[PDB]
């Protein structure tokens, strides 16, 4: 039997499923670590590497990409876990070595890639603190050119009166998302500041992992790919709604929680997002 | 609990480790050159060592 992660069923992804919404379709670049395609409850469509000396996306021999991949785009069938769109055309676009660090020209490449391969979605569960012309150009393009781009916010917590939010989450082109738990409290890890956009999920969420296995990871990694996997619904849903449309639409209609400083406009609702007509519940 | 080590800051990677393993014993250590990017999972039992190309650490060491 299936499950149905509890980070899925609290953002309203089971909504748009009842609808027949599953994001058919829809192309989402998982920028990261690689994606085992080997897992039965993944289905990875395509993808390339950006690691000089680890040519094969589709072996992850880190982790972190395959969880953050199932957390998307888990299959819709009788195994494993559930993702928020489980029809998604997965792209794995591996930027991250086994030893899970990249450079910073390896995350341009990949978002390169995703623009010229014409993806519709990309996650980047990843970070640094320090940003570069380079990088913040290759998001403003992806953006510039339809790509709804979503990252983890980072995980720095607090610092008086500071943001802590990392790049390239930091940039006002990329969606940063933070982490919740089930009860809708910021997880104590998670950044802060006003570039904080949405919280999303991100404490024990359980999800596929390399060698056909499962397990519970935390942090705002976990959080990012509930947003991607919902603006991939809200396309599918809604097939010519351009990036900004899909961004205002989850922005316009999350829960709203404590200070926009800690919690941004709050909780995503994709069930509320992929309405026409858009309010904060 | 002892979760960031700000005094490590400008210290040899190696002081950086030795002193990080007597307050937590059981860490998870990995090096890494500053200015990377890194994945976004919050592991309580690893600490991050940033270091630059004198093998000095250059960020502050944190859990997670
Ligand atoms: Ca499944
Ligand atoms: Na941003």
């Amino acid at each position: 039997a299936q499950s149905v992660p509890y980070g899925v069923s609290q953002i309203k992804a089971p909504a748009l499923h009842s609808q027949g919404y599953t994001g058919s379709n829809v192309k989402v670049a998982v920028i990261d670590s690689g994606i085992d395609s080997s897992h039965p409850d993944l289905k990875v469509a395509g993808g390339a590497s950006m690691v000089p000396s680890e040519t094969n996306p589709f072996q992850d021999n880190n982790s972190h990409g395959t969880h953050v991949a199932g957390t998307v785009a888990a299959l819709n069938n009788s195994i494993g876990v559930l993702g928020v769109a489980p029809s998604a055309s997965l792209y794995a676009v591996k930027v991250l070595g086994a030893d899970g660090s990249g450079q910073y020209s390896w995350i341009i490449n990949g978002i390169e890639w995703a623009i010229a391969n014409n993806m519709d979605v990309i996650n980047m569960s990843l970070g640094g603190p320090s940003g570069s012309a380079a990088l913040k150009a290759a998001v403003d393009k992806a953006v510039a050119s339809g790509v709804v781009v979503v990252a983890a916010a980072g995980n720095e917590g607090t610092s008086g009166s500071s943001s802590t939010v990392g790049y390239p989450g930091k940039y006002p082109s990329v969606i940063a998302v933070g982490a919740v738990d089930s009860s809708n409290q910021r997880a104590s890890f998670s950044s802060v500041g006003p570039e904080l956009d949405v919280m999303a999920p991100g404490v024990s969420i359980q999800s596929t992992l390399p060698g056909n296995k499962y397990g519970a990871y935390n942090g705002t990694s976990m959080a990012s790919p509930h947003v991607a996997g919902a603006a991939a619904l809200i396309l599918s849903k809604h097939p010519n709604w351009t990036n900004t449309q899909v961004r205002s639409s989850l922005e316009n209609t999350t829960t709203k929680l404590g200070d926009s400083f800690y919690y941004g406009k709050g909780l995503i609702n994709v069930q509320a997002a992929a309405q026409h007509h858009h309010h904060h519940h | 609990m002892k979760t960031e080590w700000p005094e490590l800051v400008g210290k040899s990677v190696e002081e950086a480790k030795k002193v990080i393993l007597q307050d937590k014993p059981a860490a998870q250590i990995i090096v890494l050159p500053v200015g990377t990017i890194v994945p976004m999972e919050y592991r309580i039992d690893r600490v991050r060592l940033f270091v630059d190309r004198l093998d000095n650490i250059a960020q502050v060491p944190r859990v997670g």
